[PDB]
C-alpha cells in the first residue's frame, strides 16, 4: 500500500519512545541538513516528533523506504514489523484513517501542497483536542486572515484526533450566517452530511424558526448515537454568537470565528478559548520562509527575499504575485487582490456611521495610538468605536486606543476622498487649544509628542516654527524627560524642515546640537546665542556623542560591530540587548542564558559572537541571525586565529589547557597544554594568582620565564599582537611575544580591569587612569570628560565604540575632543577669598 | 509493560546503574534490537549542561539515562531487558529484576 | 480527567471530616489571606466547605492539586484516596453528573462566567430541596431582574441533590406563556425532550383545550415512569397562575415568579414559598464586590466603588 | 470507617472523657500518629468560651472535643485509638471502645 500514511499511525509510539535526535549517522541524502538540524533544537519529544513527521512527510514517498528499510533497520527488529504490517496489511482503523484523510485532501485540494505546519499552534491545540468532552466545545479566534482554516486543517489530519473522533468529522464554513434561511440550509446540509434523509413533513413554513428548532431537535436526537458519540463539527468563521445559539447542539464542536464579538460571549471554562494574535501564536518568520518553497519551490531565492510574521493570507497572496517579481509584487502589486480580501471581510459594516468614521481615521499615522477627544471631534463616538472594537476592527486599551496597521493603511489609503482638510485643520486647532501662558502644555505622551510634528508640517510653516518649540526651548526638556528618547526627537527634527531658510539653518544648527548632548536647560541654551534658544530661555527664567540605557541591572561587556553600525551591548537581567551606534535602535534583546559578569569575543569578521558568563561556559552566536550557535562548557580567555584563512578558535581553559578547534568543524582539533592565559605566534604566557608571571613553550610546556613583577610588596595583546601586558598587584609589564623579551613598565591604585585597544601600542586602563600610549606616556582620560565616573573608549580601526558603565548607562566617545575638558582641574580641595574671587 | 515493572525499574535504577557496566550494557543493547537510528543513544546526549559536576559522578547519571528509557516500551521490553542482562553476565542484577516477578 | 469537577462529589466527606476551621496549612501561592479570613468566620464547615469549594474552583484547575496532594498530607490522610481514585477512575454516575452539568453550563455561557453565588438564600433554597417531595414544589419570588434566574441556575448545580434528583432536570422560560397555544408548544417541547417519539394522530385542532389536555395526559403517563420518577421542571418567570394550572403535573417541579399574584395564589403549606425582598435574601457587600469584580476584574478599582446595593 | 464507630463514640463520649486523662491521652495520640501540632492547638483551644465558665468545665470539654476529632481522623481510628488507650493503661476505656466491635 502507501508508505507515507502508516507513519502517522505510530505517531503515538514515536512520541512515547522515539527521538530522532540521537542520530550520528544521518546519511545526508536521507534529508537536507537544515531540516533535521532544526529538529535538534526541538522543545520536546513531541516537538521533535511533529517536526520529523512534517519534514519527512514533505519528502517523496520512496525515500521513506531508505529511512525505514535500512537506515532504521541497522539492528532494530523491534517496531518495524508493525510499520511493515500497516504498509501491507493495513488495519481497518488505519485504513479508515487514511481514507478519511485522503477524502479531506480531495475536498480541499489546496491544503495538501500549500501547508506549512505551525508547530506552536497545533501543539497548543491537540492537548485540548484529545481531552475534549463528548459535548464540550472549543473556540479558536484571534485576528482574521491568519489562515486559521489552515491551522484547523493541520490539526484535522492528526491521527490521534481522528482516532478519538472515530473519523466523525464534518466541516461547515459559517459564511453568511446572518439570515434564517442561511442557517436553515446549513442545517439541511449538515443533516445530509450525517445522513441524506429527512422526515421533512414537520417542515412548517409558518415560522422558519419553527422548522429550525424542529431540525435542531432532530439533529440532537440523532446525534445521541453510539457511532455519533464522538463527532467533530468544524465551524469555519463563525459570524456571530447568535448563530451558535442555534448551532449549539451539545457535541464536540470546534468553532473558529474571525470576529472579536463572537469570542466574548463564550465562557472559557465551557469553551477552551484559543486566540491567534500572540507572539507564541505568531511563531517565527522561519516558519514562513518556506512559503516561497510551498508556492514557487525555490530555496536559494528565499535568502534574497525577506518574510514577515504570521499573515498567511496577505503574505501568501503577495508571494503568489511575486512568483507570477519579488519586489514589484511585494507592495505595488496586490493592490487589487489583497485589498479585495482585506476589505472583503469589512463589508458587514454599515457605512453611514462605521465606514465613514473608519475613513476619518485614515489621517492618523499607520501605526499610532489616539486620544479619545480627538476621535470624538472627528458618548456616541465612544459607543461607535466600542462596537467597532467588538466586531473586528479597533483594539481598545486603558485610556488611549491603538489601531492595527493592516486595516489602517492599505484598505483606506487607496480609497479616500479629500476629508483631509477638516481633519488637519482640527489637528491644527486642538494643539492651539493646547497652549498656555508658559510653554508647558498638557500634551499626551504618545500621540501628541509624536504626531504634532506630522500635523504641523501638514498645515503650514509658522505653526511649524512655533509649536515644535525648537524656536522655543521647552520641547528639549519635555519630550526627552517624558521619553525615556533622543532618536525620536531627531526623527522629528530631520524630515519636517521642509515646512523659511533663515530659520531652517538655525534649526539645522539645533539639530546638530541635539546629539551633542530647569536651570540646566537655560544654562546650556546660554552657550548658543545665534540660536534663539537662549532668547527663549531668558523668558523661561524670568517667568558628548550619544547615549544608551534600555536596561534593568548593571552595564556589562562593551563592544563594537566591526563594520561601523552595531553594538553587542548585553546587561544583567538576562535579556540580549543589541543596538545601532548612530541609531540606538534596539535590534535584539535576547537572553542568551547567564547574564552575569565576564567576557565577550568577536571573530575575524563576523558570524560568531557569544559571551562567556561566570558559569565557565562561553556560548557563541551568529550576527543578525542571532540564535546562539555554540554551547561550550569545560574556562576563560580564548581568541580566534588572527589569520583570515585559518578559522582556528584558540581556546583556553583553566590549569593552562590548550584546546584548539576550527569553527567550521564541531570537535576540538588540538588539545595540548589560573587567572589569565594567552598564546603566541610557540610560547604561552599565563599569570595566575601569585602575581608572578609564567612563560611556557607551546612545544615543551614547562616553566622557562617567571616575571615576579619585582614590585609585589590581566593579559591582552596590542595592534601588532607583539605586546602582552601583565597586571600584577600594582604593575603593568609589557611582556614579549616570540620576537623580543620585555618592553615597558611606565611607573603606573589596584588595576580593576585594564585592557588593550586595537591600535598604535596605546592600551586602556579603566576608570582609575586614562589612555597610556604604551612604548609609554598617557594621552587621554577616555577623552570626553567623565559625566560621573565610567565612560568607555577604544578604536577598532578608525571609528570607536565601547559600552559598559555600571549605572545602566554606557557612553560612546571619540578621540577628537581630547584633553579631558572640565574634570582635569584643581580638585575638591580649595580655599576661597571673596576678594572678583581669588580661588 | 504494567506499572509494576515501572516502579521496580525506577527503584532499582540506583543499583543496576552501578552493578552492570554502562558501556557493556549499551553496546550490548544497541545490537539487541531496541536502540537504533530512531533511538540510538538518547543517553550519551543530555540536556547540554552536565559539566557543572564532575565526570566520575556524571557516568552515574549517564547510565541512569539508559534504564529509565528502557521502561518506556511495551510488555515485551521488560522480559527483553531480562535478556539484555543475560548478555551482561552481571546476573546478580538479572535475578534482582526477576525477584519482582514470579 | 479534571480535578475541578470531582471535588463536588466529596464535600459531604469533607463536611464529615475536613475541619475547615482547624486546617491551617497556608499555601501562600493559592490560599489567600482575605479568603482564609472569611473561611475562619463562616458559621460552620457545611456552608464553610461550600464557599471554600467555591473559592477553590475560583482558582485554576491544576492550582488546587497542590493542596490536595501534599498540603492535605500533613493534616489529613483519608481525603486523598476518595478524590484521586475518582480523578483516575471516574465513576459512571459521577461522569453522568459531569456531562449533565457541562450541558447546563453550555446552556448559559454567560452566567457561566459572570456569576456570584449568593450563599445564604441559596442555602435556604437547596435546604428546602433536600426534602423535596415528589408532589411538592418551590416558589422563588423577588422582583424581576434580581438575579433569581441566576441563583435558580446555581442551586441545581449542587452535586448531592442532582444525584438525589437522578440527573433528570428540565427548564421552561415562561416568557409570554399566557396563551392557550403557548402552553401547547411548550408541552410539545416537553414531549420531545422526554422522548423524541410520539403519536401525532391525536392532534385535534378543533380544540386547543382538548389537545392541551391530551398532551397533559400523555406527559402525565410519561412522568409516572421508573426512569421518570424524579425529573425537575423549572418554570422561569411564570407569567400567570393559569400557566401553572395548565402545568400542575404533580411532579418534582418548581417555579420562580415575577409577580406577587403568583405567590399569592399558591398555598404555602402545599407550596414552599421563597422570596428575595428580604433582609437576608438580599446581597451582602461582599457578594456585591465579588460581582462587580466579575466585570471590573481588578481589586484596586474595586475599592473605588462602595455605594450601590441594587 | 463504618458509622457505627462514630455513633458509639458519640453515645459513649461521656464515660470515655471521664476515664481518660486529657494531657496523657493527647500526648499518647499525637505520638501514636494521630494528631499534628496545628490540629492539637485548635483541639486544646476548645472554644474560646472556656474563658467565661470555670476551668473545671474546660479540660473535660477539650477532651470531648478531642474525642470528637479523633472519631474519623486517622487511617484506622478504631484501631489506632485502641492502641493509644492501651498505651494509656486506662484499659477500661480501651475495652469500652472495643465493645462496639466483635
Amino acid at each position: 500500500y502507501q508508505y507515507k500514511d502508516i507513519l502517522s499511525v505510530f505517531e503515538d509510539a514515536f512520541v512515547d519512545n522515539f527521538d530522532c535526535k540521537d542520530v550520528q549517522d544521518m546519511p545526508k541524502s536521507i534529508l537536507s541538513k537544515e531540516e533535521i538540524d532544526h529538529i535538534i533544537m526541538s522543545k520536546d519529544a513531541v516537538s521533535g516528533t511533529l517536526r520529523l513527521f512534517w519534514t519527512l512527510l514533505s519528502k517523496q514517498e520512496e525515500m521513506v523506504q531508505k529511512f525505514v528499510e535500512e537506515v532504521l533497520r541497522i539492528n532494530y527488529k523491534f517496531l518495524m514489523s508493525p510499520i511493515k504490517t500497516e504498509q501491507r496489511q493495513p488495519s481497518m482503523m488505519t485504513r479508515m484513517y487514511i481514507e478519511q484523510r485522503d477524502r479531506l485532501y480531495n475536498d480541499n485540494q489546496v491544503f495538501a501542497k500549500y501547508n506549512v505546519s505551525r508547530l506552536q499552534p497545533y501543539l497548543k491545540l491537540r492537548q485540548a483536542l484529545l481531552e475534549l468532552r463528548p459535548a464540550k466545545n472549543v473556540l479558536i479566534d484571534g485576528v482574521l486572515g491568519s489562515g486559521k482554516t489552515w491551522v484547523a486543517l493541520d490539526v484535522c489530519l492528526s491521527y490521534k484526533v481522528q482516532c478519538k473522533m472515530d473519523f466523525k468529522i464534518f466541516w461547515l464554513n459559517l459564511k453568511n450566517c446572518n439570515s434564517p434561511e442561511t442557517v436553515l440550509e446549513m442545517l439541511q446540509k449538515l443533516l445530509y452530511q450525517i445522513d441524506p434523509n429527512w422526515t421533512s413533513r414537520s417542515d412548517h413554513s409558518s415560522n422558519i424558526k419553527l422548522r429550525i428548532h424542529s431540525i435542531q431537535a432532530e439533529l440532537r436526537r440523532l446525534l445521541k448515537s453510539k457511532p455519533y458519540e464522538n463527532c467533530l463539527l468544524v465551524l469555519l468563521n463563525v459570524q456571530n454568537a447568535k448563530a451558535w445559539n442555534a448551532f449549539n447542539l451539545s457535541c464536540k464542536i470546534l468553532l473558529t470565528t474571525r470576529f472579536k464579538q463572537v469570542t466574548d460571549f463564550l465562557s472559557a471554562a465551557t469553551t477552551t478559548h484559543i486566540s491567534l494574535d500572540h507572539h507564541s501564536m505568531t511563531l517565527t518568520p522561519d516558519e514562513v520562509k518556506s512559503l516561497l518553497l510551498k508556492y514557487l519551490d525555490c530555496r536559494p531565492q528565499d535568502l534574497p527575499r525577506e518574510v514577515l510574521t504570521t499573515n498567511p493570507r496577505r503574505l501568501s497572496i503577495i508571494a503568489e504575485s511575486i512568483r507570477d517579481a519579488t519586489w514589484d509584487n511585494w507592495k505595488h502589486v496586490n493592490c487589487d487582490k489583497l485589498t479585495t480580501i482585506i476589505e472583503s471581510s469589512l463589508n458587514v459594516l454599515e457605512p453611514a456611521e462605521y465606514r465613514k468614521m473608519f475613513d476619518r481615521l485614515s489621517v492618523f499615522p499607520p501605526s499610532a495610538h489616539i486620544p479619545t477627544i480627538l476621535l470624538s471631534l472627528i458618548s456616541d463616538v465612544m459607543v461607535v468605536v466600542n462596537k467597532l472594537h467588538k466586531y473586528s476592527l479597533v483594539e481598545k486599551q486603558p485610556s488611549t486606543i491603538s489601531i492595527p496597521s493592516i486595516y489602517l493603511e492599505l484598505k483606506v489609503k487607496l480609497e479616500n476622498e479629500y476629508a483631509l482638510h477638516r481633519s488637519i485643520v482640527d489637528h491644527y486647532n486642538i494643539p492651539k487649544t493646547f497652549d498656555s501662558d508658559d510653554l508647558i502644555p498638557p500634551y499626551l505622551d504618545q500621540y501628541f509628542y509624536s504626531h504634532i510634528g506630522h500635523h504641523l508640517k501638514n498645515i503650514e510653516h509658522p505653526e511649524r516654527m512655533t509649536l515644535f518649540r525648537m524656536v522655543f526651548l521647552d520641547f528639549r526638556f519635555l519630550e526627552q524627560k517624558i521619553r525615556h528618547n533622543t532618536l525620536q526627537q531627531l526623527k522629528f527634527y530631520k524630515p519636517y524642515i521642509c515646512d523659511d531658510p533663515k530659520y531652517e539653518r538655525l534649526v539645522n544648527a539645533i539639530l546638530d546640537f541635539l546629539p551633542k548632548i530647569y536651570t540646566d536647560l537655560l544654562r546650556i541654551a546660554l552657550m548658543a546665542e545665534d540660536e534663539a534658544i537662549f532668547e527663549e530661555a531668558h523668558k523661561q527664567v524670568q517667568r558628548d556623542n550619544e547615549g544608551r540605557h534600555a536596561v534593568y541591572l548593571h552595564n556589562d561587556f562593551c563592544l563594537i560591530a566591526l563594520a561601523s553600525g552595531q553594538i553587542l551591548l548585553t546587561d544583567v537581567s538576562l535579556e540580549g540587548e543589541d543596538t545601532y551606534l548612530l541609531r540606538d535602535e534596539s535590534d535584539s534583546s535576547d537572553i542568551l542564558r547567564m547574564a552575569v559578569f565576564n567576557q565577550q569575543k568577536h571573530l575575524i569578521t563576523l558570524h560568531c559572537n557569544g559571551s562567556v558568563k561566570l558559569w565557565s561556559l562561553w556560548p557563541d552566536c551568529p550576527g543578525r541571525r542571532h540564535s546562539g550557535g555554540s554551547k561550550q562548557q569545560l574556562v576563560k580567555r580564548f581568541i580566534g586565529s588572527y589569520a583570515n584563512l585559518k578559522i582556528v578558535a584558540f581556546y583556553l581553559n583553566e590549569d593552562a589547557g590548550l584546546p584548539e578547534a576550527n569553527i567550521q568543524l564541531h570537535v576540538a582539533f588540538i588539545n595540548g597544554d589560573w587567572d589569565e592565559q594567552d598564546q603566541e605566534f610557540s610560547h604561552v604566557p599565563v599569570l595566575k594568582t601569585m602575581q608572578s608571571g609564567i612563560r611556557c613553550f607551546v612545544q615543551v610546556l614547562k616553566r622557562y620565564y617567571v616575571v615576579c613583577t619585582s614590585n609585589c610588596t590581566l593579559h591582552v595583546f596590542n595592534v601588532e599582537n607583539d605586546t602582552p601586558l601583565a597586571l600584577d598587584v600594582f604593575d603593568e609589564r609589557s611582556k614579549t611575544a616570540t620576537v623580543l623579551l620585555i618592553f615597558k613598565y611606565s611607573v603606573w591604585f589596584l588595576p580593576g580591569l585594564s585592557v588593550s585597544l586595537q591600535s598604535e601600542a596605546v592600551q586602556l586602563p579603566e576608570i582609575t587612569c586614562g589612555k597610556r600610549s604604551t612604548d609609554r606616556y598617557l594621552l587621554l582620560g577616555t577623552s570626553e570628560g567623565l559625566i560621573v565616573y565610567d565612560l568607555k573608549i577604544s578604536d577598532p580601526v578608525l571609528r570607536s565604540n565601547v559600552s559598559e558603565h555600571i549605572e545602566c548607562v554606557d557612553i560612546y566617545e571619540l578621540f577628537d575632543p581630547v584633553y579631558k575638558y572640565i574634570v582635569l582641574c584643581g580638585a575638591k580641595g580649595k580655599q576661597v577669598v571673596h576678594v572678583l574671587r581669588s580661588v | 509493560m504494567p506499572k509494576r515493572h515501572r516502579e521496580h525499574i525506577r527503584k532499582n535504577l540506583n543499583i543496576l546503574v552501578e552493578w552492570t557496566n554502562y558501556e557493556r550494557l549499551a553496546m550490548e543493547c544497541v545490537q539487541q534490537g531496541i536502540l537504533t537510528v530512531q533511538m540510538l543513544r538518547n543517553t550519551q546526549d543530555l540536556n547540554g549542561k552536565p559539566f557543572n559536576m564532575d565526570e566520575k559522578d556524571v557516568r552515574v547519571e549517564q547510565h541512569r539515562r539508559l534504564l529509565l528509557k528502557i521502561t518506556q516500551r511495551g510488555p515485551t521490553a521488560y522480559n527483553l531487558l531480562i535478556n539484555a542482562l543475560r548478555n551482561i553476565n552481571c546476573l546478580d542484577a538479572a535475578v534482582l529484576l526477576e525477584s519482582v516477578d514470579e
